[PDB]
């Protein structure tokens, strides 16, 4: 039902301020449309929240922070659609470039609107997809469950690090088995995402 | 300073520092100075 | 020592305003509307501005008669339009009846009517000084002090030949005052604003020298 | 940084400019690591 | 030493948020220079804090608030200067216009830089100055004490009211006895001000 | 108020004679005049007492001695003068020569009248002045305190040593912030010194 990443609950690290209050509310990112031809998406937060809400007001004006995330992905489709998604949160996600030389900055930090994979088979990190299940993952299978939920604690070497440089991890949604629907059905099945940062901290205003 | 010199002998340091001011002016004089400190990730302020 | 109390100091009843129907001569209208203004007379105004916030119930009386000081029996309708309800257009307008407008039917021959108004404001007290804008004509205007208009008319059916004067007395009960304010030295220019004349008047009357007394 | 909050006010027959000196020091928790010889000389 | 206005301490009124934290810090307004010719100043806050600091970030984005103020005025002058000031906090301070018609908006809400009186004798409200001691006041007398401090609670009819309209009260500094100094002494004696809002509240983001 | 050098009180070292009596009295050296142009002074005792008093009668005729000193420097100036001094007692003080070769003997042992620095910035020992606070020191700041006092025990490798050769330490007075005074004030601010040897001993008549 819920996958705790690596079997732990995020927690404080015993003067850093604890905002609590209004940075604990859910944020609803724009809804991506999963077509029959579409392939993949990824986000790589702390990025996605840098502009939005009061959170971005904390992360831009503080020199250090600690945080943890609870992310919830759900997909609304009627029962006449098939297809399945893989949802995984892959820490320290470093992408690469194809050659016939470095990835453009739009590919490194997409922002709240995510990005499309160029080569989903290799994740565009070079590693195969067949093995990507080694990271915390959940199956969204359109004949069974429409929702996938993950709690990812704060994983990094240093206790604190800045939000504008090191992006703690990333998130992928890959339609492993493509979508097919009989004629007349709605053409696009929407995918939405929700993130609610847990136990955040900030320091160094 | 001193700490300035014997921190040239070590690659890494850490910890808080202390900075103290004295005023040499004559006993009659009077005024107000505003001493402001800026965290390391920002440029120095524009005006007070 | 009991005549220095704020309750006794505002006590006595006084003349808040004089209104006239005048339905006889060149003006045949036949009624009038008198918005309640406690500030009406500059004497009553200077004793109120002593205190900034005050909360009081009022009690009214209407002493009426013709232009001869002669009081034959003829009927009058004193209506009280509460704050926030529409005013009468003309002597026959349907507002003169309704329900919610409390009225007092009194002949002239009878001794004067009397009535007691409660405390009408939304805020816990009146404000005689309100800084800041209600939302430059606007600056310093309390929207919440309106007490109602006391519209009057003579029931007798059409065009009596008699102009009827009427006087209106007020007295303040149960008064409670808050933070005090110094009295006003400068003369008043207009009704709703403090604005004072350019040329200043001294507070004390001058003498010959710093020395001589009398 | 050191800002003037107000003007510098003195009664008559007094020198008009002062001089401020600063003193640096480290607190208790200051620590050092990994000895290295220096360039000062 | 300290004048509690009207013999009370400001307090909360038993969901409005209580910011506490960083709106309890002192703010130091720009330093006005009191010359021999100069006459009067006034401020009329909550105004002065609408732009400054995190406070103005609360007062602009909230539809209602409650607050109370602790204000501290001190004047640095050597012992060869004379002269005295009157410092008073006059609630519900409504100014007027001279005639040979309403006061310009620059005179109603000066901002952090205060304003000069046109006619200090009558306060430019029409009331005489001789009686202005009826409000909470403190004497700054340059041969005795250089500091004056006031605590003014929240005085208003309604429990809450907005910061952009009703200015709860005002503050005056009037040099009743003019300044004189023998030749060679510093020409201007600076006046500074410090305000530290107490027990503030806000609601209706 | 008082600086014990290195956190100790001078003491005897358990047949050496203990004079006590009249070598415990204060000695008042001649008063140096600190001008606006003047820079520095230094003494380097046991030297200064070799000629003076009964002490010099002991130190010249004895082959070995042990001693400790209590030195007191005070500066009389009215309140219309500014400027500050640094007073430090620097053990084993060895001076140097400038080059375009050794220091003349008048510079090594000045005598009771002290000496002027050639280069106060480097102390004329080669070491910077900014760091000279590492030795026991006291600040004479003409707007605050007019007196500085030091107790320096006997610091040397051998238990005893002769007075005519090894000069146990030295003393510096450097006007770090120069003196300024408005016209008409007294031109020179005098500096005086007082030393009262403690727990002295002598041997080998």
């Amino acid at each position: 039902n819920i996958v705790l990443s690596y079997g732990e609950w995020p927690e404080y690290c015993p003067k850093p301020t604890r905002p609590d209050v209004s940075v604990n509310r859910f944020y609803t990112l724009s809804t991506k449309s999963w077509k029959t031809e579409s392939t993949g998406w990824y986000w790589k937060f702390p990025d996605v929240l840098n502009d939005t809400g009061v959170f971005g007001q904390n992360a831009q004006f503080h020199y250090l922070y600690r945080s943890g995330f609870c992310m919830h992905v759900q997909c609304n489709a009627s029962k006449f659609h098939q297809g399945a998604l893989l949802v995984a949160a892959i820490p320290e996600f470093v992408i690469a470039a194809s050659s016939p030389l470095y990835p453009d900055f739009a590919h490194t930090n997409p922002g709240k609107d995510g990005q499309e994979f160029r080569d989903p088979y290799v994740l565009d990190a070079g590693i195969p997809l067949s093995q990507a299940l080694v990271f915390p993952h959940q199956w969204i299978n359109l004949r069974t469950n429409n929702c996938a939920t993950i709690i990812m604690p704060y994983v990094n070497a240093l206790p604190f690090d800045s939000a504008l440089n090191h992006s703690n991890f990333g998130l992928v949604v890959i339609p492993i088995s493509p979508l097919k629907y009989c004629n007349g059905a709605t053409t696009e099945v929407p995918v939405t995402l929700t993130i609610a940062p847990l136990n955040s901290e900030f320091s160094g205003l | 300073t001193m700490v300035g010199q014997i921190c040239r002998y070590y690659t890494q340091w850490s910890g808080s520092l202390k900075v103290t001011f004295m005023f040499t002016g004559s006993f009659m004089a009077t005024g107000k100075m505003l001493i402001a400190y800026t965290p390391p990730g920002s440029a120095q302020p524009a005006t007070r | 020592v009991n005549e220095a109390s704020v309750e006794h100091f505002y006590s006595r009843a006084g003349l808040v305003g004089v209104v006239e129907v005048k339905d006889s001569g060149t003006s045949l209208d036949g009624y009038t509307v008198w918005p309640i203004d406690v500030m009406g007379f500059v004497q009553q105004r200077r004793k109120l501005e002593l205190s900034t916030y005050m909360r009081f119930d009022a009690e009214f009386t209407f002493v009426s008669n013709l232009s001869n000081s002669t009081t034959p029996g003829m009927l009058l309708q004193y209506m009280y339009v509460p704050p926030g309800a529409p005013k009468p257009d003309g002597r026959k307008s349907y507002q003169w009846q309704t329900a919610t407008n409390p009225s007092v039917f009194a002949k002239l021959s009878d001794p004067p009517p009397q009535v007691s108004v409660p405390f009408m404001s939304p805020a816990t007290a009146y404000q005689w000084f309100y800084d800041g804008y209600p939302t430059n004509l606007q600056y310093g205007q309390c929207p919440n002090n309106m007490m109602g208009h006391f519209a009057i008319r003579t029931v007798s059916e059409s065009t009596t030949g008699k102009n009827v004067h009427v006087r209106v007395y007020m007295r303040i009960k149960h008064v409670r005052a808050w933070v005090p304010r110094p009295l006003r030295s400068q003369a008043y220019m207009v009704k709703n604003y403090p604005t004072y004349s350019q040329t200043i008047t001294n507070t004390a009357t001058d003498r010959a020298s710093i020395t001589t007394t009398d | 940084t050191i800002w003037y909050q107000t003007n510098f006010v003195v009664p008559p027959d007094t020198p008009t400019e002062a001089n401020i000196i600063a003193l640096g020091a480290a607190q208790k928790n200051f620590t050092l690591k990994l000895c290295k010889d220096t360039d000062e000389i």
